[PDB]
């Protein structure tokens, strides 16, 4: 096999790393060696410092992400586009796919919300209402509750 | 539009970071 | 207008508690009147003990949910189709239909988390590769952190 | 197969609350 300076090294190493990362920020398990399990915990902690920078998160919130891939790749060419890479700045790109992960969670919510209630609402007009017509409405599960 | 300044939000974070 | 016992305040006020409810559960704000926060609020501690009840969690955890709507409208069925109605299953009814949302955002989470994994891998492979290659891979990292 | 189970578990949990 190659050392790490291959770019198949690469590639693996990175993948769980990113792998690693975002999924340890996202609950609130990816097998891997000991040098990259102490990466990840650096990963993790600097993670942890840039979730209490709160200006960034702002920047972040601000940011449509109706076109979440548009958005990640106008990001990563323009953090990169003065020709200079440093550590830091790979890191920051990583905490910044955790972050669009979240992000575009948050926008399929309300529309799941709406049709799950479609749902509900379509079942409950359909075969309960005439037994709640017959409690006199919501006002009898405010006397089934005591109130 | 405002993709630029959360760029540069990341460019600085990660310049910072490297200073340590 | 209608009182209480009138269709359209049946579907008025059930589409306030049903989202109420929902969108409480989610976060872990819709505008109601006394009444109707009332009876959001005995919702809201009830569905707290059912979130205890660890054997609900792994009866709802073992359904696949591949399908949603086809497992919402069977559950829904099969709850009334005793042609019995008590506000216990109305209320049961939509701590399922929460539960559901949650269920449906998990199981969209790894596909999202491959997609962004893909982007970043991507860029990084175009990108930062030949970069990462002259700190001699990963391991340039561990220098970087101390380690 | 297994809707049908927590169906069950919903209905017994509907009419364990009209008890109180």
């Amino acid at each position: 096999g190659g050392g790490p300076t291959s770019s198949e090294q690469i590639m693996k190493t990175g993948a769980l790393l990113l792998q690693g990362f975002i999924q340890d920020r996202a609950g609130r398990p990816v097998p891997q060696d000991a040098s990259t399990k102490k990466l990840s915990e650096s990963l993790k902690r600097i993670g942890d410092e840039l979730d209490s920078n709160m200006e960034l998160q702002r920047m972040i919130a601000a940011v449509d992400t109706d076109s979440p891939r548009e958005v990640f790749f106008r990001v990563a060419a323009d953090m990169f586009s003065d020709g200079n890479f440093n550590w830091g700045r790979v890191v920051a790109l990583f905490y910044f796919a955790s972050k669009l992960v979240l992000k575009a969670l948050s926008t399929k919510v309300p529309e799941l919300i709406r049709t799950i209630m479609g749902w509900t609402l379509d079942f409950l007009r359909e075969r309960l209402l005439g037994w709640i017509q017959d409690q006199g409405g919501w006002d009898g599960l405010l006397s089934y509750f005591g109130t | 539009a405002s993709t630029k300044k959360l760029s540069e939000c990341l460019k600085r974070i990660g310049d910072e970071l490297d200073s340590n």
